[PDB]
RNA sequence: UAACUGGGGCGGUUGCCUCCUAAAGGGUAACGGAGGCGCCCAAAGGUUCCCUCAGCCUGCAGGUGUUGAGUGU
RNA sequence: AGCUGGUUCUCCCCGAAAUGCAUUUAGGUGCAGCGUCGUGUGUUUCUUGCCGGAGGUAGAGCACUGGAUAGCCAAACUCCGAAUGCCGGUAAGUAGCGCGGCAGUGAGACUGUGGGGGAUAAGCUCCAUGGUCGAGAGGGAAACAGCCCAGAGCAUCGACUAAGGCCCCUAAGCGUACGCUAAGUGGGAAAGGAGCCGACAAUGUA
RNA sequence: UCGGUGGUCAUAGCGUUAGGGAAACGCCCGGUUACAUUCCGAACCCGGAAGCUAAGCCUUUCAGCGCCGAUGGUACUGCAGGGGGGACCCUGUGGGAGAGUAGGACGCCGCCGA
């Protein structure tokens, strides 16, 4: 489960979600990828659940890259506490994913199994996703 | 020359839009003013382009 | 100007002198009323010109290449006395009374003192 | 060579270009060889069919004047995929230009959990503007993990030379 | 343990280019020398830039560094 | 630790200036020269 | 026998300096996000003159190094 | 009684505030902001064009600091960097300022945009910048201070329009022409599945 | 055709390649005094002119590293409107980057003295 070993500021603002991705819109490492279609915050738990889905489905061979890293801290106050008296402690680590970002990458010999593994991952994610193939530049 | 007619109310518009209409000489709905085609007046029309209609008259 | 870099082995004399010259030129500017009075100190001779940095032009100038000094008796220290005298004359001629001396990076002693004194007794106010 | 009809663009800016794409035409600019850029409007559909091929040679039927051009840079909508802009570079018959050619790997890796990584999607080479090969083929059969194919390992067709240092890795095989 | 701040200082440029000034007016209030003093401009004790002579304010780059200048 | 001293010269016998000075660093009665306005001279003001 | 206070009490804070929030002049709130101050130096002030560092490599010395060192706090 | 209530005839002209600093201070008050009247000044105000300026936001980027599997991320990162806004000059077009008398206000609300706290809540709360209500009648949204149109001196059994509408309730089209929808979709909603499903609370259609 | 002193502050730099000594600049050899070294005439200061362009300096080749860099488009945005259950998305009119591409560039402009 992915956590930053060190972060300069524990308490941070909510990463804004307007606009498209700055970059990382195209398959870079593997042969197949998951491209987001809507903005969201993907928590470190959600990335882990997706990663297990792909790796378990292929079961051997093939290599999976995770292009995004959940390094933005989100905070939550103790339950049943009135408003005020400071900010809460960080609870969830989120990667600010915007539309167009390629999140996961996968290389595998069999195309059908690759697509199936990618789809199983998508249903663990909180946004609409599309499967993209590496364009032969 | 420009024939400028005010077609929309000034209510709900920004303060500078109100002053632009006043400077053009417009004073209400359906009022008209005639001005020379000069960069200042073309600019005033553009500022309140949604509140006036401009017709080109010799 | 904006200073120069440092040097290594050779060219350290040149860089250090130039770097020193800039240090002196951050408080000594060539005005219109009192021009600059740069004085270069080479191995052979010693030149001195009266520059107008605000305009960029040079008003007067004298050196050891002039006939008055080029070939004669005396060591450098006494040889700068001629250079001091003429440049004072060539400055008095073109309407100049007060000037701002600058060392040029080298220290104020020996010829630089001697040249200054020769120019200073000729009328110019330092 | 692909013949495509092209019109001249006179309106520039955000509003003009959006209207053009709304009409299903792709704005373009033709430059190179010290000439003043010529601003073009292109038929969107004919363009995409032509651009399916990498470094396709286009003969622009520009206002009764035919000019040779090569798509140098193309801007696509990052999400929907339709063309937004084309940069066309002038090329005369038989002059050398530097272009990127995709590499297609032939054969099947040696059996095992070996995977092929494309470190460079396209190999930069200089080739004659009219005889640009569609792709460069590489034999990777029998390769094992850790084996890396260099640029100088690629068998170029005649008339093509590398535009990158000979030691740059293009392909690699991972566990 | 947060919630502490220092009340604002109103720094910044106080006379802009093309603005006619009288000798001694404040041109810039600043921390450090973001702008250096040029012709006819003096530096105060706390980096303040003030005109030495009446004229128009004009910014520029003298000797590779941003300066303020007064043009009589 | 740093007390306020009052300087005074040997002529005007008027207390002109006051300043800080670390006791333990300068235990010896501090001294310097100032402009005494009564004397109108640059005399020496021995610390009181 | 104080006030503030997402009712009041409990807890916390109250003046000054720096940064971000602060939306490219200035200013701008919250029991918003990070820190400091209640000094010190008789030189760590003034002036004149002179020098350039950190880091790296080689065996105090040499080569490289233009700011990545230092600037009482 | 820093508190609650009450304060009686009319019309004409103008017409706010719910903000800043400080406060044994927070539902009070002093000063400043915003109103009015008198007097002096007279275009000095404001709007638009052009001209001269400083910047470090949106965006973008990794050259510094940090995070991080050649591709990436950052309120307290910046090699870069607008649009606007602000200061001054000038041209054209149509209130400003000084000095005094008298105030009220200093509990704001919703809606558009840029943000913080909150939980990618609240008809929540705290800021910045517009609008309306407050103090605003009239028309529309079925009713509905804050939304859309529009600023009511008075009369009018005339005409043209704005938002919104034109089968009947109810003023005006069963309008003309092309195409789509078969679900009363229109007349509420998601991941997801093959206009549809997903669809699901209590008085009575609703 | 070179020496001194300025402006712009890399389109100028860095590196690389071939050279130059007519005056000039410098290397250069010495420490007698004035002057100096946290020790050393290495540096500063002093007095000359044996040798030399080997280095500095000047000229010169290369676009190699660094540097500058359009037009077109895009993001963004003032003003005015739409849409969406919401996070948010879109357009008309005015303005318009960053990155990247074609390319540029082995500086340029003054004043004196030989």
């Amino acid at each position: 489960m992915l956590i930053p070993r060190r972060v300069k500021h524990r308490k941070q603002h909510h990463p804004k979600r307007s606009g498209m991705s700055k970059g990382g819109t195209q398959v870079a490492f593997g042969e197949y990828g998951i491209q987001a279609l809507t903005p969201a915050y993907v928590t470190n738990r959600q990335i882990e659940a997706a990663r297990i889905a792909m790796t378990r489905h292929i079961k051997r061979g093939g290599k999976v890259w995770i292009n995004i890293y959940p390094d933005r801290p989100l905070t939550k106050k103790p339950a049943e506490t009135r408003m005020g008296s400071g900010k809460g402690s960080p609870e969830w680590w989120v990667a600010n994913v915007k539309p167009g970002r390629v999140m996961f990458e996968l290389s595998y010999p069999n195309e059908k199994i690759a697509r199936e593994a990618l789809t199983r991952a998508a249903h663990k994610l909180p946004m609409k996703c599309r499967i993209v193939r590496r364009e032969a530049g | 020359r420009l024939k400028i007619t005010q077609t929309k109310s000034y209510i709900g518009s920004k303060q500078n839009h109100r002053d632009t209409l006043r400077s053009l000489g417009l004073k209400g709905i359906n009022t008209q003013v005639v001005k020379e085609d000069r960069p200042e007046f073309r600019g005033m029309v553009h500022t309140v382009r949604h509140l006036v209609t401009v017709e080109e008259v010799d | 100007a904006y200073g120069v870099k440092i040097a290594k082995g050779k060219a350290y004399k040149g860089a250090a002198l130039k770097r020193r010259h800039i240090r002196i030129r951050k408080k000594v500017s060539g005005t219109a009323e009192r021009p600059r009075l740069v004085v270069t100190r080479s191995n052979r001779g010693i030149t001195a010109q009266v520059i107008d940095d605000i305009a960029g032009h040079t008003v007067a100038s004298a050196s050891t290449l002039d006939a008055s000094i080029r070939g004669g008796e005396g060591d450098k220290s006494a040889k700068a006395q001629q250079v001091g005298k003429l440049v004072a004359e060539r400055a008095k001629a073109a309407g100049v009374e007060a000037v701002v001396f600058d060392r040029g990076g080298n220290r104020y002693a020996g010829r630089i003192a001697a040249l200054a004194d020769a120019a200073r007794e000729a009328g110019l106010k330092f | 060579e692909v013949k495509i009809t092209a019109e001249t663009r006179s309106e520039f800016g955000k509003g003009a270009a959006r209207r053009i794409r709304r009409e299903n035409k792709v704005p373009g600019v033709l430059y190179g060889h010290g000439t003043d850029p010529v601003h073009l409007t292109l038929p969107g559909h004919d363009l995409m069919m032509a651009l399916k091929t990498s470094n396709v040679l286009l003969s622009l039927d520009l206002d009764g004047k035919t000019e040779l051009a090569i798509p140098k840079a193309v801007q696509r909508d990052p999400l929907k995929g339709f063309l937004e802009h084309v940069d066309l570079l002038l090329v005369k018959r038989g002059e050398q230009v530097n272009v990127e050619i995709p590499v297609v790997t032939e054969g099947e890796l040696a059996p095992g959990g070996n995977l092929l990584e494309h470190v460079l999607n396209a190999l930069p080479v200089e080739a004659e503007a009219t005889h640009i090969p569609e792709s460069l083929s590489v034999s990777v059969a029998g390769l094992e993990a850790g084996a890396s194919v260099l640029a100088k390992d690629i068998a170029l067709p005649k008339g093509v030379s590398l535009a990158v240092e000979a030691d740059t890795v293009v392909l690699q095989v991972l566990a | 343990r947060n919630g502490r701040d220092s009340n604002a200082q109103r720094l910044g440029v106080k006379r802009f280019g093309g603005q006619v000034v009288n000798a001694g007016e404040i041109l810039v209030r600043q921390r450090g020398t973001h702008f250096h003093p040029g012709a006819g401009v003096g530096r105060g004790g706390d980096d303040t830039l003030f005109a030495l002579q009446a004229g128009s304010v004009q910014f520029g780059t003298f000797r590779g560094r941003k300066v303020v200048n007064i043009v009589p | 630790v740093r007390p306020k001293i009052t300087l005074a010269c040997v002529e005007c016998k008027e207390r002109n200036y006051i300043t800080k000075k670390n006791r333990r660093n300068n235990p010896d009665r501090l001294e310097m020269k100032k402009h005494c306005p009564r004397c109108n001279a640059h005399t020496a003001h021995r610390e009181t």
